[PDB]
């Protein structure tokens, strides 16, 4: 759903901030 | 069905795990949708499944606070399903844990809280529990009000509140900063193959009640001390649940006769009440030495003790002893026959790699500034094991602390969390604390894979294709050489000039195979001959078999030749005691272990023919000096790192240096490099690196091989036609 | 077991070690096992405290005592036979014994059958593959061989399915096959334990894969078959059969294949000592280890035991100059001194192979030793045909490859550079086939190439050399 899709967004710029 | 394996997660973040798209379609769920799981004790966990190429398809990977949250260890299994009517929440309350807030105050929630959820969208449960880390501190939180239940996304634009004495731990969880399986950084394949042999005999019990199995039931480790020989045992039994017992040698033998013996004894009759258990023994050698060794009554007595306790596993239920030994021979041979210690794991020294990730581990709390640069330390960090990379980020975080905090707090036992968390550590305080540091492992072999590629070789074009053949083919094609009967060789000798690049061919193959590069020196073969000590060559070869897939790189192999006189010597053959041991150790291994060996020498004339028959270093490549066309790709290769200004003509120095090798290339790109730099960081008290640089560095740069050494080496090249 | 009588106090030892023949007694007919006898009744040089040397005298008045101890026998078992105190095998006490060893490729997947016999394969399983992969193994690591490879299919299947209670379905487990991948990955995890042990078995060198050669064939045949296929017209005649045979000439003419096939045929046990070892006990003064080879001979018999680089002590002397004395040693010595005591009825034939014979103690030929000696030449035109064509027995061949023009050509090589040349075509198709896909045969480009990378190994100078030492023996 689009607050799921608001939620993977967040945890994705999250890790690739952290990781890369 | 919908049931997914528990393991470990790539991604630290504590709302992320990561599915194989095959069970993502079956699931019926995309990328970044928010799913519920189902562990032990009706306990949940709500999170948003990711995808990668990593995870297979029967398992789930998640991170130790999703496991913690759920009641459930590595190897179990949980439901999974899909929830898409997941919602924002309105008001959450949340309250740190009391055992991670020791002397610490403040306004935790700015510090803390308000970063981790502020635009975060992580979905939470009442009752989870997850990790903030920062301000050198890492301190857990738990959700304990919510408007919306049982679980919603945490939006910001929610009211999030703090207010209550910290919470005490309940009994049903664990501390999120207990030693697990994330605080390893090198040797993770390693970590691996104990996992194998370890989680399921403890995990999953019945299954080898019921199976036809044997579980192991002893794993020796060994390598230098402080590379996490006594972390790794004690992290599996963290992870598995096992109740971890200690042993160390000395503590036993410090006691008197019949102590020693009821006091080993002892903690395995405990182990077995405690069961499932870990026995770890520390400085094996030391508690049970080679018989052959000693001299006492206690000495032969207390290593009868043990070679009965562990024959006693038998009848005692799901115990595993591991015991830690710096030399896999220090140790008396019956420990190591069937059952007993029958596996053993080479955990050695971190490689550059492996540094990097234990200085990224041990600085997960710090706070650390836009100049500091981790990999240059694990680069300049070499002979350093994992006790010296935590000592040096621990000194950096205590020099950051003295030179800010120190002129803002009290000499008393609490802080603000905000002054903490405002302190940032510095490169220059990694750079001291590297002065103070000195490796404690630094003339040990240390095993690594290399990070050497092709595109860092000038010319030897039809060499690094024919290393391409001999190492890669036989396995990437094996139906061909069965077709034609066809015995893949063992392994190449190079000879010629040095300073050519035999280094960087055997690393470059064993980079683009992935596998483990394992540099042997003329020195190692010299001492073994001298020393009487040709045991050593199986421990050579061994370590090449357990580091498989691996390259075994032995270099001036003519050592042992000139050792017999190279050049006059008496009136015999290059046979000996140390070559018989290598010729013998390479005929009894097979090529479907996936282990290659590449010889060196720059003396071929003297080498033992017998070396190069069949199964052994049969192939023969010449590496001569670089010619025009190569010379100049040396150049340009080593000046890929830094950019060469227009008036820099360097096909013009190559046609110059006609005697140079690739080594010496190298200094004189490296010395115009260091010149370049000089005149940048001047200039401030330069974009590029300059003509002016070069024909500067030309006036300390030479060749390293002489005229006549040249022509002996083309002459041998010439006489094998 | 020795480490359980060990361990105890001075007292409790020889009290425990006597209570287990009481309690044998007691319950005759009744065996007693002793594991790792080495460790309670270690060679008496090795030991030389009180304590170990009672529990000693208390093992041996134990099995004196078993002329009284009705029915009751001592079974023992240690690493090495010659690790333990000599009075053991005094008439009776441990007098007799059998040499267990270590399993052939026949033993082995009779192994790896018995225990699967629980286990389910599938289809794609081959237990001779294993069986003939496994060298070096025992049966401990076969066993744990099928553990392995029983953990990683159960890993696979039973955690998948998400089996997790006390019991197994019965279903499930029928349907848990292993599968050649699993045993094959498990190969690749398991190391052996006897991998550097000394190997004894019949050969798998048959006639066919050696080229040319006809009459030493015919007379390996004569000095190994017939003083037992015929020995009622050896005394009829006379006939003091052969002990042994010295091959000579140049290297890389079939010299080991000659001594296998000889072997294999008769379905004799091969023992195959090398320069290293010759080498190990002249560098070490370890000669004590040549009597134990030919005691191993003796117990494999029926046996061919091959000495190959008999100039590799020779060498190591110095060779041609060396210092001032001869060309006795300390191994040659107790090699002429076993082969000597060597009983001509015991079925042990003993071959020697050497590139040097003119720097060995002539002593070796004398009658009764190594009295028979052949020559191996460079094969000669047909022989390098039938080399050829035993090389490539094993490969698809195009029918463009003139096998007898190549051998013409290669009159100057040996059977070890025909084998080269071969390997290289072989080699050749290999990279050819694989850059097709990105080549069903061995063309004869193949081999034109390859014969312009082979060279002759053995030199003109080196052939005049061992022609008159030939011609010297007549
Ligand atoms: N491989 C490793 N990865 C991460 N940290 C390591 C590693 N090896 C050692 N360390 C760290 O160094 C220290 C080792 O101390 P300790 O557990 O007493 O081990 P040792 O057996 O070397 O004395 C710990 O702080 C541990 O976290
Ligand atoms: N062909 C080449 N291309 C690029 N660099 C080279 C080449 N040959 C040598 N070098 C440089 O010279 C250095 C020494 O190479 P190496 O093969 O280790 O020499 P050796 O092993 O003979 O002492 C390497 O670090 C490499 O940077
Ligand atoms: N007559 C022959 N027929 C077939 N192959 C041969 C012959 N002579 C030599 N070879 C090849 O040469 C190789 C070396 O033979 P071998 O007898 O082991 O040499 P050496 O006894 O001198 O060590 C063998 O692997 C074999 O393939």
């Amino acid at each position: 759903t689009n607050e799921a899709q608001m939620a993977a967004a967040a945890a994705l710029a999250r890790l690739e901030q952290k990781q890369s | 069905p919908n049931r997914l394996i528990v393991d470990e997660a790539i991604n630290e973040d504590n709302s992320v795990v990561s599915l194989s798209q095959p069970k993502m379609d079956e699931l019926q769920l995309f990328r970044g949708d928010t799913v519920l799981l189902k562990g032990k004790k009706r306990r949940e966990a709500v999170c948003i499944v990711l995808s990668d190429d990593t995870c297979s398809d029967e398992k789930i990977r998640m991170n130790r606070v999703v496991r913690n949250n759920l009641r459930v260890r590595l190897g179990d299994v949980i439901s999974i399903q899909p929830c898409p009517d997941v919602k924002y929440g309105k008001r959450i309350h949340v309250l740190p844990i009391d055992d991670t807030v020791e002397g610490i105050t403040g306004n935790l929630f700015e510090v803390y809280l308000k970063p981790y959820f502020l635009e975060a969208y992580r979905p939470i449960r009442k009752g989870d529990i997850f990790l903030v880390r920062g301000g050198m501190r890492a301190v857990e939180f738990k959700v304990v009000e919510t408007d919306p239940s049982p679980y919603c996304i945490v939006a910001p634009d929610t009211v999030i509140h703090c207010e209550g004495e910290p919470i005490k731990r309940e009994d049903e969880e664990e501390s999120l900063n207990e030693v697990g399986y994330d605080d390893i950084g090198g040797c993770r394949k390693q970590l691996a193959q104990i996992k194998e042999m370890v989680e399921l005999p403890l995990r999953h019990p019945a299954l080898f009640k019921a199976i036809g199995v044997k579980p192991p039931r002893g794993i020796l480790l060994y390598g230098p001390p402080g590379t996490g020989k006594t972390l790794i045992a004690r992290a599996v039994a963290n992870e598995t649940g096992a109740f971890f017992f200690l042993i160390n040698g000395p503590e036993i033998m410090s006691k008197l006769a019949g102590e020693s013996e009821s006091n080993l004894r002892k903690a395995f009759e405990e182990a077995e009440k405690n069961a499932p258990a870990i026995i770890f023994i520390d400085e094996l050698d030391a508690i049970a030495p080679k018989r052959e060794k000693t001299h006492g009554e206690v000495e032969r007595r207390i290593v009868s003790q043990l070679l009965t306790l562990m024959d006693g596993l038998k009848q005692r239920a799901h115990v595993i002893v591991m015991a830690a030994t710096n030399r896999p021979n220090s140790i008396d041979p019956a420990l190591r026959r069937f059952g007993r210690f029958d596996r053993e794991v080479d955990i050695g020294i971190p490689d550059a790699t492996g540094r990097l990730e234990i200085l990224q581990i041990h600085t997960k709390n710090m706070k650390l500034a836009d100049d500091v640069d981790l990999e240059q330390v694990a680069n300049e960090t070499h002979g350093h094991v994992g006790a010296d990379l935590a000592a040096l980020c621990s000194e950096a975080a205590l020099q950051a602390i003295r030179k800010k905090m120190d002129l803002i707090d009290l000499e008393d036992e609490t802080i603000d969390a905000e002054v903490m968390n405002s302190l940032a550590v510095t490169m220059d305080d990694f750079r001291w604390a590297l002065s103070q540091s000195n490796p404690s492992a630094l003339r040990e072999t240390v095993v690594e894979v290399p990070q050497v590629t092709w595109e860092d070789i000038g010319g030897l074009e039809d060499v690094k294709r024919e290393l391409q053949e001999l190492v890669q083919y036989p396995v990437e094609h094996p139906d061909k050489f069965l077709k034609f009967g066809m015995t893949p060789s063992k392994g190449v000798l190079f000879y010629g000039p040095p300073g050519c690049g035999k280094t960087l061919l055997a690393k470059a193959i064993a980079n683009e195979c992935q596998a483990n590069f394992i540099s042997i020196k003329g020195p190692e073969l010299l001492t073994m001959w001298f020393g009487e000590s040709e045991a050593n060559v199986r421990e050579i070869f061994d370590k090449a078999r357990q580091a498989a897939p691996c390259v075994l790189f032995f270099d001036e192999l003519d050592s042992i030749a000139k050792a017999r006189g190279g050049n006059i010597g008496d009136g015999g053959g290059a046979a000996d005691r140390v070559i018989n041991q290598i010729l013998t150790e390479m005929d009894g291994m097979s090529t479907k272990k996936n282990v290659f060996i590449i010889g060196a020498t720059n003396r071929p004339d003297i080498i033992d023919p017998a070396i190069l028959r069949p199964g052994r270093l049969d192939q023969l490549i010449y590496i001569p000096l670089p010619d025009e066309k190569s010379r100049v790709a040396i150049l340009k290769a080593n000046l890929r790192k830094s950019p060469v200004a227009k008036d820099v003509d360097l096909e013009f120095l190559a046609k110059m240096t006609n005697g140079f090798s690739g080594a010496d290339l190298t200094e004189i790109c490296q010395r115009a490099c260091k010149l370049a730099i000089r005149e940048s960081i001047e200039s401030e008290i330069v974009p590029e690196i300059r003509r002016d640089h070069f024909e500067e560095a030309m006036r300390f740069a030479r060749r390293s091989v002489s005229d006549n050494d040249i022509r002996k080496y083309e002459m041998f090249a010439q006489t094998l036609q």
